[PDB]
């Protein structure tokens, strides 16, 4: 009762499935759709070992146990052999071919067979070429054996092993690996490196001197040549090398490696170079300087596998290497550090310094030069371009620093850290890469680990951790003040932000920049006040758009945030900034007309940062009230409203948004004379010139102007409100001038829906407020746009005006429900239940979505309870208030089912079947299914009852007759009744002859196909009136005659 | 219209007791006329009828009916096949 | 090719682990660090902040990363540079009242995945005092019978007669090195 | 010269790419020496687009090949067309992915794309004048899912000028068994939705169906897909390596067929459908060709066009035919007075006539549309991600390696607002 061990599981878990399918290998081969199916089962099952093939150690045995057991079968063909050679080349690639083929059958008599079945492979067969590589690699496993080959003894079986490898280290499949690792586990032998050795080695010589760059066929042979050279390097002894070490670096010189094109022939040449080098030195001598010079020069290559491999070299070179000369590579390698240098160079210099840093062989009087060259490498981007490059230099710093945390003691590095910390934080909350982020924060983590005594070392550590750094908006406005709340950490955040991101040549970067001033700029009033103010003020007249762009930026954020301090203890905005700060602020808009920057395609960041600006000037209460900076940026404005089409569609809404923002806040703070009114002349003025503006051809002006006539104030809108009540509902209405403007009139009515809003509810004042002398009047301007149906070229628009006029309507029923509820009548309260209805009953799935959710708004409503609301019980037990979210109105499977429930009540029962009409006969697949089969499961309740059958065939009736020569309605009703007529709904009126229903039914068909050419409405009709065949009399007659 | 015409067989696995009957439906038939056709032939509703087809040139495959809106000619229906209904 | 095929390489060649040690009994502990240092006082005692060490123990180099606190532990058990191998957690047996947020932090910490994960040790110290629960009970009240894909163990220990913890720590190398490591 | 950049992503990618240059080389006279061949003056006056130049007239095939697994890698080298490929454009890692986007995309992902880049920087110093790039992959595992967007975003920065165009692959739960998959399909549509140009959905229920009704076979495999795959791509790019009346690139293609940025997926077609036999029934005229290249059967993906409608279609011929017996057919077939009439098949159809014909098949036609039936797609694949979401099942696999819940909903929520404005789109008309 005290040792207890939990369950175990086996990891591989396809023994069984593997052992049966490698058991009937026999009866698969003679197939050829078995075989393909069985490969791939069998590479599946090894791929879901992959990322962790250590997992199969044991089950590798019974597997080569019953695949050698078929590979050694002297009655198998070459078929069964091929099969298995492939298994076996699978099982090699997962796992590993330095510990699975350790099993490969190694006794000197099975040398024999191993080289046989290599004599008689085809190179020419590119469909059996796993034999050739895997026969190889065998014969390798084998060569280790401890037996003189002559024992067994062109004519020998050294020189025909020798004509083998020769032969095939010059092929260019994947067989050349294994040919390179045989040539380097058999040469390397004690009774073959007598005779055959050099032999090999002039024959390299003479390849490496042959061969050219140019050719196909040399590129590959000078790539066997330096992978057998340098397995051969590297398998094998010091003693045996040494009387050629020179000669093979003498042939390389003259190749002129690093003045190629090829990538992998420049790496294999370092990797030679390096070992050559590593092999020179004792476990100073001629040849180890230009090594390590070839090694350097390698170190700033353009690709990273070149660096990568000059780095490792000059690490393992580093060890081996007396303590003058590598202090001299160390001062070598930190020079690399230039201004001139790429950054290719730096990053090769910093993974050379991690070499370093590793093994420990970096002197304490270089660390001086290594704190700075980590300061200089945490900052490094370049500009090329469209981005920016360097991105791979702050990783490889954060790895140095990393390395050399974990390598020094806590002691030996204990100024570094304190000198390395601030900068770590900086990149990981303020970097644009997450990698950056994430790699500079475990960096600070191992370091605040390993020091021990660290201020607010867990603070942050817990704060920001690996998955927060993940989310970037964060960094930068949450964690970063959180970090900076500490006071050794908000100087230089503001600072460097402001020199490094807020004229980033990314947009979201400035932006995020400029939230994060803000955020920050209350940590430090008076510094940012007084010190970052000035340079922001200096930065604004900058030549650079994004200097530009960015510094209005932060200008406009921290003057905001230092109002929001000085309100608190009730002091104006003029104790913090001076008269200097003042006079700055109102000469930029005037700087940037006098230049004309607005012009162009730059200048609508300039138009977005300007109405920042004002937007942020106007709520801080500037003492500018009467100056002629409120009439240019008065004009400004205007010209932005007024120049809208020029303007991209991609920044357009935005653009609006804001200038309607500043306009709305110009027009809130600096239009008020006395508290409660305003200038009669600058509103006449404004007035005059918003109301002419809306007859004007251009559509972006209109909507432009709707949306800023409908930002005005309340006391702005004292004595006037009628005429732009008047204006906006002229425009909402349609003419042959203006039947495509659909965006104008949904704007016209958001700005009515606002005014609304923002104006409230008096008694008795039509022209003050909304009342019941003027709420019809903008009831039925609400209630004549949802009938838009426009059509054209781009698809249908009148969803947008549809869902403005339900907005507008939601917005303003709770309105008098607060104010004035009588207002609300009967029949217009019960004619908006219907169409938020039949919106509801449509085929969109947003649209129905949004319907739906405006129609819970409505029904939940309960504080004061909407009066006039018919069938209210049967609406609330039908939709509960716990069904709100667990409804998804965007699937129709689960929104049919409760929308069908609908036609059981005598007043929705017209709406939603005109609604479920155009859904049932639309065109999606999947939603006419769904239609289709919520149907029925209300149509089986009402089937044998002949009341409610005769109900709805009138009501549907009566939808045919109100929607004639409508191809909108009238054909989906058509495959609506195709639909059910098939299903066989309607069958208690096929008892009697000549039913009073298909009379009616007939006479409107014969109406509709008249005259037409339209083939779906044309088959629409055979269809109805093949299928209306089932009723007798003389209606059998006349579908006949019409047939 | 002739050359239109699929000559198969129509077999009740359920019921095994109905004759194998062969119909000549046209091969632009969709999948819901067949279904009426067989309730109201079966007496059986529509809602729960099964469609499925055998071809003899791939014995021991059954491929299923399911979707109405589709047409005999999309589901490879040739001449000679059966059809099979299922409830 | 990268920097994460030259770290794994780096770990296999030098053995180096990551033993996160959890616990807040501050007496439990000094063993368990004592069976992975001669040393008695010196990187023996727990520290109450976030302390990195490193020792050497049967050819390991073990990185015991010692965490005082028991709350949002998440930041030390994954890192971008390097992952949790083993994970041993020190409890009190006469104490039931501190038992339910210790399950629950294992619950929340350890998760279920594809492959194989980090290894499990459960100690429990004080024994022969009145009051200690078995290891029945224990794994009754952690619930270990829903935790896969971590092997688990309860080894006990004592002042006195405490059945010694060689096996316990034994078991969890000889997981750790049987999964990442090679045998031969 | 108006060079195209190729890259392989994933297996499917790379043995995709591997068929389909397989295809085009016998297409084009090359020898697997790398020599030419061919007997005809219209095979090498645009072999400059996807090949290059070298010494003694060699013509090395433009496609780079890249994976976190080098199984595949070693296959292709070592096939019947391997050794003209360039050996300094073969990338690949060692672990993989193991069907995560997070592992393809933040973790193992990001440690191997900026080796990529070195190749492609490298690769397009050279072109005199480049176009753009292409991309072949699957929507399935988490290598092409991950990796795959992940270059595709570095290009659309690096290049912004360029052109970006993708063959993905559509994953169907006939073929694989996998459960994690939809995520990692919806996680690349996400990126794929604001981050390519034309887009040419391959589903492979429908491939399936095809294989197990028309083509009538036991157990389709994967080649009985990849012939019929490499044949589609084989039949698309044919204006962009031949001549003809309809002088167009990829950047006309691209505007002319792609009105709306955000609605840019295609539904491509072939016909004749044969199996990989060396086979052949009748030469099929071009009335029965348009028939069956303009019917629903021989659709690559499970969605039928006559329920949507059509905005931009373009066909091309392939065969000794001439430009006036397609007009004439095109202006017969569209007459309501003539018996031969059909409504199956739309009007605004662009033709184009190509000489050399398909290898094999005497005459052959090819299919390119856009119509709106991708929402059916759309809604299947959406509504797996539902009905997995709700219960969190393996979600803690994402989110334990650095991804945030927010990303699976955001993906959701640009995937029915694409739906909703693809249903908002398909109702248009013009009088
Ligand atoms: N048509 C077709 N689909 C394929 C082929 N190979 C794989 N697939 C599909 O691709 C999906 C799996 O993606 P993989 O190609 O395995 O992806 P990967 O990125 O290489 O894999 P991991 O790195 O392991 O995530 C499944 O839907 C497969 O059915 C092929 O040759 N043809
Ligand atoms: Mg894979």
């Amino acid at each position: 009762e005290t040792l207890a061990f939990g369950a175990a599981l086996e990891a591989f878990g396809e023994s069984a499935e593997t052992r049966a399918l490698l058991g009937r290998l026999r009866e698969v081969h003679g197939g050829g759709a078995e075989r393909e199916v069985a490969l791939e089962r069998f590479r599946v099952i090894m791929d879901k070992y992959q990322e962790q093939p250590h997992l199969l150690d044991p089950h590798l045995e019974w597997m080569m146990n019953l695949l050698l057991d078929i590979v050694q079968d002297q009655t198998s063909p070459a078929s069964l052999v091929h099969l298995a050679f492939k298994f076996l080349y699978i099982i090699t690639k997962v796992r590993g071919y330095k510990t699975f083929l350790r099993l490969f059958p190694h006794e000197v008599a099975d040398v024999e067979p191993v080289l046989d079945l290599v004599t008689i492979q085809n190179p020419k067969d590119h469909e059996a070429w796993e034999t050739r590589y895997m026969l190889l690699l065998w014969l390798s496993v084998t060569c280790l054996i401890p037996f003189d080959f002559s024992r067994l003894d062109r004519m020998s079986i050294m020189d025909r092993i020798l004509q083998i490898a020769e032969s095939y280290l010059i092929v260019s499949d994947k067989a050349r690996d294994a040919a390179a690792v045989l040539v380097s586990r058999f040469i390397t032998r004690p009774d073959v490196k007598q005779s055959k050795m050099a032999e090999f080695l002039d024959w390299s010589l003479c390849n490496l001197a042959r061969s050219s760059f140019q050719t196909m066929q040399g590129v590959i042979t000078m790539d066997g040549t330096l992978q057998a050279l340098a397995q051969i390097f590297k398998h094998g002894k010091r003693e045996d090398c040494l009387p050629y070490a020179a000669t093979v670096l003498r042939c390389l010189d003259g190749c002129r490696l690093p003045e190629s094109n090829q990538t992998l022939l420049r790496k294999l040449g370092v990797k030679l170079v390096q070992r050559l080098g590593l092999t020179f030195l004792k476990p100073v001598p001629e040849g180890v300087e230009r090594v390590i010079e070839q090694l350097l020069v390698g170190l700033k290559d353009k690709d990273t596998v070149v660096r990568w491999s000059a780095a490792k070299g000059i690490g393992r070179m580093a060890g081996r290497l007396p303590r003058a000369l590598a202090d001299d590579v160390v001062g070598s390698v930190l020079d690399c550090f230039s201004f001139q240098e790429t950054d290719k160079a730096w990053h090769g210099g910093c993974l050379a310094l991690a070499e370093l840093g590793r093994r420990g062989l970096l002197l304490p009087s270089r660390l001086v030069d290594v704190v700075a060259v980590i300061l200089k490498a945490l900052t490094y981007d370049e500009k090329r371009g469209a981005c920016s490059v360097g991105t791979n230099v702050r990783d490889a710093a954060c790895y140095v620093c990393w390395a050399f945390a974990r390598a020094y003691e806590p002691q030996e590095l204990k100024p570094f850290v304190t000198a390395i910390s601030s900068a770590l934080v900086i990149a990981a909350v303020f970097d644009r890469d997450i990698n950056c982020r994430r790699a500079a924060s475990a960096a600070f983590q191992e370091n605040v680990g390993r020091q021990g005594t660290f201020p607010h070392g867990i603070d942050i550590l817990t704060t920001a951790d690996y998955f927060a750094v993940g989310n970037r908006s964060n960094c930068f406005l949450v964690i970063s003040v959180f970090i900076a709340g500490f006071p050794e950490y908000t100087q230089p955040m503001i600072d460097h932000l402001v020199t490094m991101k807020i004229s980033h040549w990314d947009g979201v970067i400035r932006e995020l920049a400029a939230r994060a001033l803000h955020n920050l700029a209350q940590q430090a009033p008076e510094f940012s006040a007084t010190q970052v103010f000035p340079r922001l003020l200096s930065m604004t007249l900058s030549p650079d758009l994004h200097m530009r762009h960015g510094s209005i930026l932060a200008c406009a954020e921290v003057a905001y945030a230092l109002y929001k301090l000085a309100a608190q203890e009730n002091r104006p905005v003029t104790d913090h900034l001076d008269e200097q700060a003042v006079q700055g602020l109102k000469q930029i808009h005037q700087q940037l007309y006098d230049r004309q920057l607005y012009r162009g395609l730059g200048g609508q960041l300039m138009r977005q940062a300007v109405c920042v600006l004002i937007e942020k000037l106007s709520l801080s209460k500037m003492p500018f009230r009467g100056d002629t900076v409120i009439d240019g940026w008065q004009w400004l404005i205007n010209d932005t409203l007024r120049h809208l089409h020029l303007i991209s569609s991609h920044s357009r809404q935005q653009m609006k948004d804001a200038a309607v923002s500043a306009l709305a806040a110009l027009c809130s703070e600096y239009y008020m004379k006395e508290p409660g009114e305003a200038d009669p002349a600058i509103q006449e003025e404004l007035i005059t010139q918003y109301l002419a503006e809306l007859r004007n051809p251009e559509e972006m002006t209109r909507c432009g102007f709707s949306l800023a006539l409908g930002a005005l104030p309340g006391f702005l809108l004292k004595g006037r409100l009628q005429q732009v009540l008047t204006g906006l509902r002229a425009v909402t209405h349609t003419s042959p001038e203006d039947v495509s403007f659909a965006e104008s009139r949904r704007d016209g009515l958001k700005a009515i829906a606002r005014i609304c809003q923002t104006v409230g509810v008096k008694a008795g004042a039509p022209d003050e407020a909304v009342c019941g002398e003027n709420v019809s009047q903008i009831y039925c301007a609400l209630l004549g746009c949802m009938d838009d149906y426009t059509t054209d070229s781009r698809g249908d628009v009148g969803t947008w005006v549809r869902k403005a006029a339900m907005t507008s309507l939601m917005d303003l029923t709770l309105l008098l429900a607060r104010s004035q509820p009588e207002l609300i009548e009967a029949h217009t309260c019960e004619r908006i239940m219907c169409c938020v209805a039949q919106q509801a009953s449509e085929k969109i799935d947003r649209f129905r979505a949004h319907a739906a959710s405006v129609f819970l708004t409505l029904l939940h409503f309960d504080s004061p309870p909407i009066p006039h609301v018919p069938h209210r019980g049967e609406l609330e037990k039908l939709f509960p208030r716990s069904d709100v979210a667990s409804v998804n109105w965007s699937a129709p499977s689960q929104a049919f089912p409760r929308i069908t429930q609908l036609l059981g009540l005598p007043t929705y029962r017209y709406h939603v079947l005109l609604g479920l009409v155009v859904s049932l006969g639309g065109l999606t697949e999947s939603t006419i299914r769904h239609s289709t089969q919520s149907l029925f499961e209300y149509m089986k309740g009402i089937q044998s009852d002949p009341q409610a059958l005769g109900s709805f065939s009138g009501t549907l009736l009566q939808i045919f007759e109100d929607n004639l020569l409508n191809e909108r309605v009238s054909v989906p009703l058509l495959k609506t009744l195709d639909h059910v007529l098939t299903h066989g709904c309607f069958d208690i009126f096929t008892t009697e002859e000549d039913h009073p229903f298909a009379v009616k039914l007939l006479a409107l068909c014969k109406k509709e196909i008249k005259n037409s050419k339209d083939i779906q409405k044309l088959l629409s009709g055979i269809a109805v009136f093949c299928e209306m065949v089932q009723f007798p009399g003389d209606v059998r007659r006349q579908a006949l005659l019409q047939l | 219209l002739k050359n239109q015409l699929l000559t198969l067989k129509i077999k009740y696995p359920h019921q095994l007791d109905q004759k194998v009957l062969e119909k000549q439906l046209p091969g632009s038939m969709t999948i819901q006329k067949v279904k009426g056709l067989l309730s109201r032939l079966l007496k059986v509703p529509v809602s729960d009828l099964l469609l499925s087809y055998e071809s003899p040139k791939k014995p021991g495959r059954e491929i299923e009916l399911e979707n109405d809106l589709k047409s005999l000619q999309f589901y490879s229906v040739e001449n000679g096949d059966c059809l099979l209904v299922r409830w | 090719m990268g920097l994460l095929t030259i770290l794994k390489k780096m770990k296999q060649k030098e053995r180096e682990l990551r033993l996160l040690m959890l616990g807040l009994d501050n007496a439990g502990k000094t063993t368990i660090l004592k069976k992975f240092n001669g040393e008695d006082i010196d990187t023996i005692s727990p520290t109450l902040g976030f302390n990195i060490k490193t020792l050497e123990h049967r050819g390991f180099k073990l990185n015991i990363w010692d965490v005082g606190g028991q709350k949002s532990l998440r930041s030390y058990w994954r890192n971008y540079f390097e992952s949790t191998d083993g994970l041993i957690w020190v409890v009190d047996s006469a104490d039931r009242q501190r038992m339910q947020d210790c399950q629950r932090e294992l619950q929340s910490l350890l998760v279920e995945e594809r492959l194989a994960g980090a290894t499990l040790l459960i100690f429990a110290n004080k024994q022969d005092l009145p009051g200690a629960l078995s290891s029945n009970a224990i794994r009754e009240v952690l619930e270990l019978d829903s935790i896969r894909s971590h092997h688990w163990c309860i080894q006990g220990c004592s002042a006195v007669t405490g059945e010694n913890l060689l096996p316990g720590i034994d078991w969890l190398l000889d997981d750790i090195s049987s999964r990442i490591f090679t045998a031969d | 010269m108006r060079e195209i950049v190729h890259i392989q992503a994933g297996q499917c990618g790379n043995q995709i790419g591997a068929k389909f240059w397989e295809v085009i080389s016998d297409e084009h006279g090359i020898d697997p020496t790398g020599t030419y061949h061919g007997d005809s003056d219209l095979q090498l006056d645009r072999i400059s687009v996807y090949y290059n130049e070298a010494t003694g007239g060699k013509y090395v095939p433009r496609a780079i090949l890249v994976d976190l697994e080098p199984g595949t890698m070693d296959s292709v080298r070592s096939g019947p067309f391997g050794q003209i490929f360039r050996p300094d454009n073969f990338v690949f890692g060692q672990s993989g992915a193991g069907n995560n986007w997070a592992k393809g995309h933040y973790t193992e992902g990001a440690e191997l794309v900026d080796s990529v880049l070195d190749v492609v920087r490298k690769e397009a110093e050279s072109c005199d004048c480049l176009q753009g790039f292409q991309l072949t992959h699957s929507l399935g595992g988490g290598t092409g899912s991950g990796m795959g967007t992940l270059l595709i975003s570095k290009i659309r920065e690096e290049y912004p000028d360029r052109i970006m165009n993708t063959f993905s692959v559509v994953p169907s739960p006939k073929v694989s068994d996998t459960v994690v998959e939809p995520y990692n399909a919806t996680l690349s549509v996400h990126q794929l939705v604001e981050n390519t140009d034309e887009t040419y959905c391959i589903d492979n229920e429908a491939l399936y169906d095809i294989c197990f009704r028309t083509l009538k076979l036991t157990t389709p495999t994967y080649g009985d897909l990849n012939h019929l795959v490499s044949a589609t791509m084989s039949g698309v790019t044919t204006c962009l390596r031949f001549p003809g009346q309809l002088n167009a690139d990829l950047r006309k293609l691209a505007v002319n067929m792609v009105p709306f940025p955000r609605l840019h997926f295609f539904m491509p077609g072939f016909a004749p459908l044969t199996s990989r036999g060396s086979q052949q029934y009748r030469a099929l005229t071009v009335p029965e060709l348009t028939q069956q290249v303009f019917d629903a059967k021989n659709m690559m993906a499970a969605c039928d066009p006559r329920h949507g409608r059509y905005l931009t279609v373009a066909a091309v011929f392939r065969g000794r035919m001439s430009m006036k017996e397609v007009d004439e057919q095109m202006l017969n077939v569209q007459n309501k007075n003539s018996s031969y009439f059909v409504e199956w098949i739309p009007n605004n159809v662009k033709t184009a006539v190509c000489d050399i014909p398909p290898r094999g098949l005497k005459m052959a036609v090819t299919f390119i549309g856009n119509s709106t039936a991708i929402q059916e797609l759309f809604k299947r694949i959406s509504e797996q991600f539902t009905a997995m979401f709700r219960r969190k099942a393996f979600l803690h696999w994402y989110t334990g390696e650095g991804m945030d819940e927010m990303e699976f909903t955001e993906a959701e929520s640009n995937m029915n607002d694409l739906v909703s404005e693809y249903q908002q789109y398909q109702d248009a008309t013009a009088e």
